[PDB]
């Protein structure tokens, strides 16, 4: 697509600012991170894998981890930005994170619904015979 | 004094499947001391060593590292050992993976075409490294190279040069008699560092 | 799969039940889902389409009505529930709903972290390395 | 009175591309008074008449409504006129869609085999339905049918067998004579209501 080489580049040398720290208080030597997230990775739950994941540090493990060693926090928060930033190319090229990409028809409607008030309301309900089968229609896609 | 001491440093210096595990000597170090070398892959909690003892201060790890570009790395780790007596162990700071391998070319060859030099950057093919594994198969996509060329008769100035490509072509403006080259290779996607060439000339 | 037939022909039936009370308020006759939003379904972005649209209706377009017009409150949540379920079985076969799929890998793994407590902020940490990896690997798959 | 009153009622019976409106007249209806039909197609804010005057209390609208199955439907009205006034217009209740089609078969084959009865449900073959717009060709999927079985001689009796297909087969006991069978069509995913066939006897 477009830069993804450096965005890795990017989140690398962004990890080598705080590898050495981490990577010595880390005594146990169990793989956290085992191949089988690798696999889904490899699956069709595999845009979900990813964003789970991208999650995961970002809410769960950076934080907490700034938050206890202020030390590497803003190192580690850099590191952060670095993810964020890669997690915006990859659903701007959709290939990668479609998951996480909003139907844009979904958007102009719920805009349409919202301009006509509680006008909307009543033609939402009244089309819910037309959603049932583009339902339909959408299953017999697979 | 009571125990002996333990080797204050540990850590990796590798190329392309030339793992080499180097470590500072303790103090005070009798002729009768070794070090231990020993091994562990992430992933396993169960160190193995390697060499009961080496009167160096570095041992080549490759052997049993071989899985490096497929595995999630190892740890390793440097005890002195006298008579009887041994240190405590002293692991390496990080985790051993690719990251911290150094690339290198294996070679670069020059040829006198049409009115231009034309380079082939030979990559390293280290004789124990698996049939399958090679240089390319590891790092398929976004190798680069920087390139410094000097001229002879000449001061020792460089001129430098960025290659997507394992061959590059550097138009000639005729005056120059000889041409000296190094190259530098990387991974648009990685921070490895990069060793220099060794000079190669016309 | 197993009975998808049945729960379309639920929804259906369920729909029924409040049909001519809505169609016969909306006097407008534009059409407010237009046939963009069945491309989006025929697309890759379908999944997440088809998901927001469950969304939409569940949470904006029936809760309002229900708490617009009492009368048939009831009927329009007998008709919600049908979309719930309906929704469950979808994901609960892969091909269908998969953005609504949470992976496994994923969860056994944040287990595994807030079973370490604090020795796994570390190990998490320490193994961003792997996760760029895994990322970089992914990508590969594209 | 002052104006003319409106029809009470319209709503549409239809049968697979045999879409018929149907409406309650005016009270007091005198001979020149006749009905002004109008379509709706949904997702076009515009009506249009079909018929500027009608002396029935019905319409085929089949031939203006042959995209049905491939639309979002129709909404239809009606407004009495006589003379120069009319009434207000009245619009069907519900929107037009596939989903106020009543499903009917076209007929029943049945044939005397080894041990038994075959039955060949035939579906409808409008004659002004598209070519490419076929029965199977709309409803595609889950086509069953609730089977009558009658014999005769005998009381006005039946056996209620249900199939998932347009054949079926009656396993004979030998004793019974005559047989009368009907059909009611329907299709698992949808609520349409179905239509029984007339008797069908070998």
């Amino acid at each position: 697509c477009d830069n993804f080489p450096q965005m890795l580049r990017d989140l690398r040398d962004a990890f080598s600012r705080v590898k050495t720290f981490f990577q010595t208080k880390d005594e146990v030597d169990n793989l956290l991170l085992k191949e089988s997230l690798l696999e889904d990775f490899k699956g069709y739950l595999g845009c979900q894998a990813l964003s789970e994941m991208i999650q995961f540090y970002l809410e769960e493990v950076m934080p907490q981890a700034e938050n206890q060693d202020p030390e590497i926090k803003d190192h580690v928060n850099s590191l952060g930005e670095n993810l964020k930033t890669l997690r915006l190319r990859l659903r701007r090229c959709h290939r990668f994170l479609p998951c996480e990409n909003k139907s844009k028809a979904v958007e102009q409607i719920k805009n349409a619904f919202n301009k006509l008030q509680e006008k909307g309301i009543y033609k939402a309900m009244s089309e819910f015979d037309i959603f049932i089968n583009y339902i339909e229609a959408y299953m017999t896609i697979k | 004094g009571t125990e002996l001491p333990s080797p204050p440093s540990v850590w990796f210096e590798a190329e392309f499947f030339h793992h080499i595990l180097h470590w500072t000597p303790i103090p005070q170090q009798s002729e009768s001391t070794c070090y231990e070398v020993a091994l562990l892959r992430y992933g396993i909690e169960s160190w193995n060593s390697i060499s009961q003892c080496s009167q160096t201060l570095s041992y080549d790890l490759t052997a049993v590292t071989l899985d490096l570009y497929h595995s999630n790395g190892y740890r390793a780790r440097v005890r002195a050992v006298d008579g009887s007596r041994h240190s405590q162990w002293t692991v390496t700071n990080t985790r051993f993976s690719v990251d911290e391998v150094t690339l290198t070319v294996g070679s670069v060859n020059l040829e006198i075409h049409n009115g231009f030099i034309l380079g082939k950057i030979q990559l390293p093919r280290p004789k124990m490294a698996p049939a399958q594994d090679t240089y390319e198969s590891i790092f398929s996509h976004f190798r680069e190279y920087e390139i410094a060329i000097r001229k002879v008769p000449g001061q020792f100035t460089f001129t430098h040069k960025k290659v997507k490509h394992e061959q590059f072509s550097l138009l000639t403006s005729g005056e120059v008699g000889e041409f000296c080259v190094q190259v530098k290779p990387s991974v648009a996607s990685r921070s490895n560092k990069g060793m220099w060439s060794k000079e190669e000339c016309i």
